[PDB]
């Protein structure tokens, strides 16, 4: 049959979720952004297209912080990125409030992952239109 | 509710260039002087110091509120250590707001709080808030016994507003330190060890830990015999 790419949580007959794959297209059309891991940290960098000399230089910041130790950058639909980051901030606060230790980087990855995966579960939401690079330094 | 582990006076005053604030290092438990490593001066940034008496657990709560405030002020704020760093007046309004909301939900934070610091424009900040939401500002502020013994001494250095520019860090710190001794003489819930903070529009945030009351006068006690007629 046909039709399998108009709602979100729908399996196509070859096992895919086309709406997620269509979300990737928005990501691919985004600015290029990277992460490099080094001996004791991480670096984040991103390309800010100067659409017009009318943009104030230095002033449309794209890299966001989470808590005090985590950096996040993303490519694609910027407002989706902020959303995911906002959630990340809440998720990092909950963890610290109960456990005191600031959230370990892998534990933070799964917090984001679980939430983003959540938006592939129902046709009443669309997937996140961003791929996100993030990281930091933790107890090990 | 009802307080349990508690901390006593917090005293402070304004001088020509900044403000001083101090409080002893004790968490009493009823009449048991139970905990001795207790810091009740909470610095926030480089320009604000929040001193707290009352219930120690609620103080531990108000501290984390303040760490959270700092953390979040940084979010998406590339000026969070400059033009957009947290101001003392912001930190006070937040706490004042929380304190009164909490009273009004009939679940108070069992505290008295003094926010001392220096505004971005140099002005001195010094204001009080307590478990009822009451707020006031004066050239001297104290909680607990300090309002009864410290204020009379500190008010003798800076009685009027015009005295503030005449008072120097040296005069003011000495007043503060003398007061802490008076409180150690006469407050049954005080400790000899105490912490003291200076916030100066020029020298910044000096935070002195681990002071002790010195130069106490006790010698006359040897000449005190009995309680009236007893002669030996
Ligand atoms: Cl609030
Ligand atoms: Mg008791
Ligand atoms: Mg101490």
């Amino acid at each position: 049959g046909t039709g399998y790419d108009l709602s979100n949580s729908v399996f196509s007959p070859d096992g895919r979720n086309f709406q997620v794959e269509y979300a990737v297209k928005a990501v691919e059309n985004g600015t290029t952004s990277i992460g490099i891991k080094c001996n004791d940290g991480v670096v984040f960098a991103v390309e800010k297209l100067i659409t017009s000399k009318l943009l104030v230089p230095q002033k449309n910041v794209k890299i966001q912080v989470v808590d005090r130790h985590i950096g996040c950058v993303y490519s694609g639909l910027i407002p989706d990125g902020r959303h995911l980051v906002n959630r990340g901030r809440e998720e990092a606060a909950s963890f610290k409030k109960l456990y005191k230790t600031p959230i370990p980087i892998p534990a933070f990855a799964d917090r984001l992952g679980q939430y983003v995966q959540a938006h592939t579960l129902y046709n009443s939401v669309r997937p996140f239109g961003v791929s996100t690079i993030f990281g930091g330094v933790d107890k090990n | 509710q009802q307080p349990i582990v508690t901390g006593t006076s917090v005293i402070s005053m304004k001088y020509d260039n900044g403000v001083i604030i101090a409080a002893d290092n004790l968490g009493s438990y009823g009449s048991l002087l139970r905990f001795n490593g207790v810091e009740r001066l909470i610095p926030v940034g480089d320009n604000t110091v929040v001193g707290i008496s009352g219930d120690i657990s609620d103080m531990q709560h108000i501290e984390r509120l303040l760490k959270d405030l700092v953390t979040e002020n940084a979010y998406d704020n590339p000026l969070a250590d400059a033009e957009e760093a947290l101001e003392p007046s912001y930190i006070f309004e937040y706490l004042a707001t929380v304190m009164y909301q909490r009273r009004s939900k009939m679940n108070p934070l069992w505290n008295a709080i003094i926010v001392a610091g220096v505004q971005s424009n140099g002005d001195q900040f010094l204001r009080y808030v307590n478990l009822l939401g009451v707020t006031y500002s004066s050239p001297t502020l104290a909680t607990g016994f300090g309002a009864h013994m410290a204020n009379p001494l500190l008010r003798k250095v800076v009685d009027r507003e015009s005295d503030i520019p005449k008072t120097t860090v040296q005069v003011a710190e000495e007043a503060i330190v003398n007061a802490m001794r008076v409180l150690y003489y006469r407050d049954a819930r005080s400790s000899r060890n105490f912490s003291l903070a200076i916030i100066d529009k020029n020298t910044g945030l000096t935070f002195k830990k681990n002071l002790q009351v010195e130069n106490m006068k006790w010698d006359f006690a040897k000449d005190i015999k009995g309680y009236g007629t007893q002669k030996i």
